[PDB]
């Protein structure tokens, strides 16, 4: 998947890289 | 259409700063630490032990029906008020402490540890075995009850003979207060899984130990059973023991050590196996006040889902164990008469007894969530409650009909008018069972004049007024 | 309060068997309004468990006969050994555990900066109020006399 | 003292394979003798009716239950293959080019 | 980026063999023993800690 | 034009399907997306993987 | 955890603080008489390590 924010691992990559998903 | 792509509350959720204090008065909870007395049926002693689960279901106010001075900073037309939580302390009073468990009639056969001869059987050969269990603090904190998981008997696709090993299945379930902890001996529901009765000690003989469940409370798609845990667990194996019972598998008669087949033929007294069914006691070593989860604030800056925080419905889940101030305090009383002068064990009766204390100090940020189109149907689609306790959603369908109302009710010329149906029919959360802390009437904006008020104001800096 | 507690008088080790054994009210002097109780402390507990025992006497509370019992659930009727249950009041021996020198909180400066409270180190009535606990310094001296004459060979 | 429930950056490899996981392929090697929880589980089948204990009448099973959840982030990388890469690669592993094509 | 999780609860569980080739303890032993066929003892243990 | 559904889509997945001892094959219904051409026989030609 | 053998110079008082009580074994045939109540622990510096 490439929605990286649903999971909790991938949430954790963004939070780590900064790299927030834009707020809609 | 809608949407897709579960959004952080931080999207849609505007913070405001205004902050307010909230807090218990103090939560003490006596018991018996094993099983709960009862005369018969009417609980006269509750179940208190220091290995259970302690899930305090806090009630918040409505923030939408607090009378603020100047409300200008929300309009109640298009926005609706929520409670977001930054600061939590979870006080507990007792000293440290280690207390015990055991079964006066315990399925244990010998000590395997170190066996100077070879060994024998017959019938009831329990024994009164104590133990301390596994040391476990954790607490968990969301806007949903906790999940934990437990290793249940599952229905086999065909059917077995009488005394067959039970299937095993991972079974969800909500934890509730007084739910037993793991202690050691697994997540396992031992009401069904041993039929012995004798297999663990009294106090989770009867139970569902469950754990939580970490990798389902992270992966939910909204992030709302937990927003902040912290966790500390400690065990080792204190003594190496054997079951008694008929053998329901034996050993296969062929050695993979030594690829040869293998039997005590030539040793008479080794020609009957002994038990390979073994268990060891659990022991949670030297608990330390260096060591300690509790009597600490915790400033949830940035939760670990999508949910930063928000008290969806004014409901917050606080969920504490702590194996760390289990001390049973033993009891005597003097009965029959309080004159002789010689010691006698007839003359005293034991009793145990097992205290908890808890405060529980919160520290929450009120919110304003703006409900335009979008917003509206994304709350929907995440909970129709919140659109339901919030009015707003359910415009109104019908219109007005007649209802005749017959003015002599109780008379005999007319039929029945009975109606009048309905009972209240509101909680979904009904049939589980919390420690309900009410904290409607305990909000304060005054954080400075409390503990952990006064510690959130010099986190932030903000020094009160001179 | 091992006193009116434990009429007994001998479930408790001597110094604590007629004595009140209390512990610090942290959390009502913290939510004293001025701060005045305490506007500083420390503490390091520690304790393991060593020995698990029973107790003797009349049983106060009898095991219920469903699974509250456990491995006493099943009665072990049939059997000459197991009829009546052993006392199922068990108590730890505590242990506190190697005392260190690392882990002293004593021969040290504290400098009081901020108090907890709103009391700030002012020692109202010219007054200040110290509490002390240190159990690892706790060794009792072994002493003797030859009460008899030093005579005797 | 936990290894696991942690998420892992591969920043840099210890080796020349910084992360590449040739072949679609990845394998994930993993010991943990810290929840060897054996759960001793007997069953009543040669006692349904006894009120008394009896040992003949239980029948005594052991069970162990492991739980794993495995989670990756990974990058796609593009490789152009010239001659000197592809010799490289066909040195290093023939069976990548012939998965592939080339 | 990896992540391994893992669900049960922490602990140690024992193993051991009922016909384990153990003569005797020698770590104190009081005073000499002896010997004969088939000396085999039932004793588990806990196996090292592997992560 | 459809939203998640506020109760979620997470499957509890075996992976011996086929052993006793967990319920059932757990899938007898078919309730989400069946073409009406169930009834019908046809020579079913699959050309996902042709294009 | 021992004991001392030796006359008693100062005898356990005959109340006992933790019941309020006094006590005294003179029911039994054994304990009738207080075993020596100066305890003394052996002590242990334990695991000399090179850090």
């Amino acid at each position: 998947s490439q929605d990286l924010d649903q999971f909790a691992l991938g949430r954790k990559f963004l939070y780590q890289a900064g790299i927030r998903t834009a707020v809609t | 259409t809608p949407v897709a792509k579960v959004q952080s509350t931080d999207e849609y959720v505007y913070p405001t700063s205004l902050f307010c204090h909230a807090h218990t008065d103090r939560l003490l909870t006596v018991g018996h630490p094993f099983f709960s007395v009862i005369d018969n049926d009417k609980v006269t002693v509750p179940k208190v032990s220091g290995n259970q689960y302690r899930v305090f279901r806090l009630k918040f106010p409505d923030p939408n029906k607090f009378a603020l001075p100047q409300k200008d900073f929300y309009d109640p037309e298009k926005e609706r008020l929520v409670w977001r939580l930054r600061g939590l302390e979870i006080g507990r009073g007792g000293p440290l402490g280690i207390g015990t468990t055991g079964h006066p009639l315990f399925n244990k056969l010998g000590d395997t540890e170190n066996p100077n001869k070879y060994q024998q059987g017959s019938k009831d050969n329990r024994q009164n075995t104590s133990m301390d269990p596994k040391q476990t603090q954790l607490f968990i904190v969301g806007c949903e009850p906790p999940t934990g998981e437990h290793w249940d008997v599952a229905k086999p696709c065909g059917a077995l003979e009488k005394g067959d090993c039970p299937p095993i299945q991972l079974v969800n379930s909500v934890i509730e207060d007084g739910d037993m902890c793991d202690i050691g001996f697994g997540n396992m529901n031992f009401k069904e899984l041993q039929q012995d009765r004798s297999g663990v000690p009294l106090d989770i003989v009867s139970t569902r130990c469950k754990w939580p469940d970490f990798l389902k409370m992270t992966n939910e798609a909204y992030g709302d059973k937990m927003f902040f845990f912290g966790r500390r667990e400690q065990v080792y194996a204190r003594h190496f023991f054997t079951r008694n019972g008929s053998v329901g598998e034996p050993i296969p008669n062929s050695v993979s050590p030594s690829d040869f087949y293998y039997a005590p033929d030539s040793t008479q007294d080794q020609k009957t196996l002994a038990p390979s069914v073994y268990f060891g006691t659990p022991s949670g070593s030297l608990v330390s006040s260096d060591g300690q989860l509790f009597n600490r604030p915790f400033w949830l800056q940035r939760a670990q889902g999508n949910n930063n925080g928000v008290c969806w419905h004014n409901e917050l889940f606080v969920t504490v164990v702590d194996n760390t101030r289990n001390t049973n305090f033993t009891i005597s009383q003097q009965t029959n008469t309080p004159n002789p002068d010689t010691y006698d064990s007839t003359n005293f009766k034991n009793y145990l007894r097992h205290v908890e204390q808890f405060e529980l100090s919160l520290i929450a940020q009120l919110c304003k969530v703006p409900l335009d189109p979008g917003v509206l149907a994304h709350i929907n689609t995440m909970n129709p409650t919140i659109l339901e306790n919030w009015n707003l959603g359910f415009v109104p369908p019908p219109q007005q009909s007649i209802s005749d109302d017959y003015r002599y009710i109780t008379s005999s010329a007319t039929r029945c008018p009975d109606q009048n149906p309905p009972k209240e029919r509101e909680d979904p959360y009904k049939g589980l069972i919390f420690w309900e802390v009410d904290l409607t009437e305990r909000f304060s904006q005054d954080l400075d004049q409390f503990a952990l008020g006064r510690k959130f104001l010099y986190q932030a800096g903000i020094r009160t007024a001179v």
